[PDB]
């Protein structure tokens, strides 16, 4: 779990970064 | 030994309050803005929290979180995650006052050296990091 612990840390620096150096935006929109 | 410092040591120095703000470089103080918006953006999803006593564990569990991120891809966005996780571990050290910030920064030099440094120069350099930050 120590190793899983490491996992999930460089889980959300990867997804955080990924989704700054591409376009990406929220999936939702609500729509009036 | 500056694109190294200007794009990674200086953030952390500031973060770890051993300089101010102003100490930073202009180019510095720019993507300072994209690192702190990361920072506050990582602090919204998860808490992290470390029990470093020693020199040998700060190795072990630093290169065992850069290297998992990135075992896939590297990219700008990457990038901005390992500085400021290099920074979040320094900042422990720091309050803790082990005295082991120094060897923080020193892992994540040379990790940044020998494994991203030639991708960055491959993919326009502190000038790239700096349009990401305006991005």
């Amino acid at each position: 779990s120590q190793e899983a612990v490491i996992r999930d840390i460089a889980r959300h620096l990867a997804r955080i970064g990924d989704r700054m150096e591409y376009g990406i935006r929220p999936g939702l929109v609500d729509s009036l | 030994h500056n694109i190294i410092n200007e794009i990674l040591v200086g953030y952390i120095k500031y973060y770890i309050n051993d300089i101010s703000e102003h100490e930073l470089s202009p180019y510095q103080q720019q993507i300072k803005k994209i690192l702190t918006y990361y920072d506050e953006c990582l602090n919204k999803q998860v808490t992290i929290t470390f029990s470093l006593t020693s020199v040998q564990e700060i190795k072990t569990q630093f290169t065992g979180v850069v290297t998992e991120l990135f075992k896939d891809l590297i990219n700008w966005g990457r990038i901005c995650g390992f500085i400021v996780f290099s920074a979040k571990m320094a900042k422990y050290c720091k309050d803790a006052n082990n005295h082991l910030e120094s060897t923080v920064i020193t892992t994540a030099y040379n990790f940044m050296k020998h494994n991203l440094l030639p991708w960055m120069i491959s993919h326009g350099g502190q000038e790239e990091f700096l349009a990401f930050s305006l991005h």
